[PDB]
């Protein structure tokens, strides 16, 4: 009776005791924040106090690390950061993997400032994805909360996949950017690696699912919320968890 | 400006409508747009069905509340519940997640954060939580929680055996007032 | 009084209590069994082999009833009086309750593996007049209490050229639940197959009964895709 009959398989709105109103998400509730987050992007979330700014106004953001050349201007930048914002609120740090020299000295810097207290949470890896051995690394010996991947490809996303699937504890964020989003990015189509994969990213609970492809308000933003923006393609509602 | 590379997205550019917009009220105006369109489609304009907790964040999923342990012997009162661990070596100890939840209970107060957040705020700075560390199930243990669905008035007793039928206290935790809680670590 | 039977194969083993009147007749069918098995591998890899112990007390308790129906038990019937006591075994300690597809889908293994269990059991059932008594599945409930709502789809021939050896698995499988009705049919279709306006598609006959006991008697792919067969 209790498990032989197996049944096949959205944003809420959620209120604190304050009175404030949150959309309930995987991603608001990773994060304790809205689903709407500042992506790193060089130059223009380089700036600590732009940065610090985003969080005190109440959302996430991520310090684009490729601005930085040396490990001191890093860390006065985080330190800024951290001196600037509400205490506790954490600091996600977007770094760029196709500059294996960079990564060399961000990685240890950002374990060695975690180890000593700074509230370093999230890290995000830009311009591709490593391997599922360089992830889990990155995974257990930083101390991070999520980990963040911004693939540029099916395979990409698949590989994110296969990261999450070996960690099914730990959350992963896939911010999908797509040929229409601003910067360095894609070939491909938005709506169709998508509309391929999301069953497969949907398989893997701990990976929270976050567009990214030129949005600018609310309006163009909720479908993406709801899932509708499938429907148009002859697709089931696709919710998204979040925005960037 | 017309001499420079300035990076833009073809589908944000037609959203970059203002100079110098704050960015509180460009997200605020987005998110806001999600809750008015929310309380429409699945609330019926409605604040009352929104459901209402203490406090927003921390884990992807709460843990499942596990109230049997081998070993260990628990006793519910409507003021006061205990929890006694066996001093026999060949129980096994509780998981420490299991054992913390059970004694935090299913409702997010301040002893719910106290024994689950992984971590505390010291300044800025993020600490390891060590109340998880001095409540960590041992052999012997007894814990006493008094007024347990009263955060106002609830008390957290731990109290070991390091002699044979003496208990003594080891820390007592509580709210003082309406926002400090004070955690008394006991020497004997 | 209770005496011990051991039944034993390779790494798997398991004991029944059998009385002692009936105990040089469950010995007998014991030791013809495990003669009739393959020798035990490490790893229980052989088709034929075992992979369970519920499956080797299943393939026991179908040779006993292959016994029983082939007319070789005694005047007195001590080899139904066995089945009985090794049905009921199996009953209460593999199935408590469940049903042999249920248990099956647990069990190591391969397909071919699985069916013997659920035909064992079925055969068992059988040779023993034990009628199946009626009890709902857990689906069968929630469609009941309305938390399930049930749909039927039937299928054609679609991509399909192997639906023949899906009826040889029928019938080799339930033989006591389908047995009257694909003879029945098989009889039905010959005399439609014999009419003189449809003689001339049936080339190789239509000799489902010779092909089910005859699998080399089985025509060819292409006839059998033939809608005047296939449908």
């Amino acid at each position: 009776e209790e498990h032989a009959v197996k049944y096949a398989v959205g944003p809420r709105l959620i209120k604190t005791s304050s009175g404030r109103i949150y959309v309930d998400t995987k991603m608001s509730r990773l994060l304790g924040l809205p689903p709407l987050m500042v992506a790193g992007m060089t130059p223009t979330t380089v700036p600590w106090d732009f940065v610090a700014a985003t969080m005190n106004a109440g959302y996430q953001i991520e310090l684009a690390g490729g601005g930085y050349f040396n490990a001191k201007m890093m860390t006065e930048a985080i330190s800024k950061i951290e001196r600037a914002i509400p205490p506790g609120r954490g600091i996600t740090v977007n770094l760029i993997y196709v500059n294996p020299h960079a990564m060399a000295w961000q990685i240890p810097l950002l374990g060695r400032l975690r180890a000593e207290g700074v509230p370093i949470e999230g890290l995000t890896i830009g311009a591709g994805v490593p391997s599922i051995e360089v992830a889990n690394e990155y995974i257990q010996t930083l101390g991070l909360k999520h980990i963040s991947f911004k693939p540029g490809s099916v395979d990409a996303i698949q590989a994110v996949i296969n990261i999450a699937k070996a960690n099914p504890t730990f959350p992963v964020i896939l911010q999908w950017t797509g040929g229409r989003g601003g910067g360095h990015h894609s070939y491909e189509d938005f709506h169709a690696p998508i509309l391929a994969m999301y069953s497969r990213i949907r398989r893997q609970e701990n990976i929270i699912l976050v567009a990214g492809s030129g949005f600018g308000g609310a309006e163009d933003t909720y479908p993406y919320l709801t899932g509708a923006w499938s429907t148009k393609y002859g697709y089931p509602p696709m919710p998204f968890d979040g925005c960037l | 400006v017309g001499r420079t590379c300035i990076l833009q997205g073809p589908m944000a550019a037609k959203h970059s409508t203002k100079v110098d917009e704050p960015i509180k009220e460009i997200l605020d105006g987005i998110h806001n747009g999600h809750i008015a369109a929310l309380k429409r489609d699945l609330y019926d304009n409605d604040e009352s069905k929104i459901p209402t907790i203490e406090y927003f964040g921390g884990k992807l999923k709460d843990p499942e509340v596990q109230l049997d342990f081998e070993g260990v012997t628990i006793s519910y009162d409507v003021h006061k519940n205990t929890y006694r661990v066996s001093n026999n070596p060949s129980v096994p100890l509780p998981p420490l997640d299991a054992w913390l939840s059970a004694l935090a209970g299913p409702n997010r107060t301040w002893r719910y954060a106290l024994l689950q957040s992984e971590v505390i705020v010291q300044g800025h700075k993020y600490q390891t939580n060590p109340m998880k560390k001095i409540f960590a199930p041992a052999r012997g243990l007894f814990v006493e929680i008094q007024y347990p669905n009263d955060p106002a008035k609830t008390v957290i007793t731990v109290k070991e055996q390091p002699r044979p039928n003496r208990y003594i206290d080891v820390i007592e935790a509580k709210l003082v007032g309406d926002k400090e809680i004070v955690v008394n670590l006991i020497k004997d | 009084s209770l005496r011990p039977l051991t039944l034993s194969h390779g790494s798997l083993e398991t004991s029944f209590l059998i009385p002692t009147g009936l105990h040089f007749h469950a010995s007998r069918l014991k030791d013809e069994f495990i003669a009739s098995l393959p020798p035990p591998t490490d790893e229980l890899a052989q088709d034929d082999e075992p992979s369970s112990v519920p499956e080797l007390v299943a393939r026991y308790m179908g040779y006993i009833a292959n016994q029983v129906a082939e007319g070789e038990d005694d005047a007195q019937g001590s080899y139904e009086e066995v089945l009985k006591l090794i049905l009921n075994e199996f009953e209460r300690a593999f199935l408590q309750g469940n049903d042999v597809h249920a248990l099956v889908a647990t069990l190591p293994g391969i397909d071919a593996k699985k069916l013997e269990v659920i035909r064992s059991y079925f055969a068992a059932r059988a040779a023993t007049n034990r009628a199946m008594r009626a009890h709902q599945s857990a689906l069968l409930r929630a469609a009941e209490e309305g938390e399930a709502r049930i749909y039927s789809i039937f299928g054609g021939q679609g991509n399909i050229e192997e639906y023949f050896e899906e009826l040889r698995e029928l019938y080799k499988t339930y033989p006591s639940f389908v047995g009257h009705l694909i003879v029945s049919s098989a009889e039905l279709l010959q005399i439609l197959a014999s009419h003189p306006s449809a003689e001339k598609l049936y080339s190789k006959g239509l000799d489902i009964m010779h092909w089910l006991h005859n699998p080399d008697a089985t025509p060819d792919t292409d006839y059998l895709i033939s809608a005047p067969v296939s449908f």
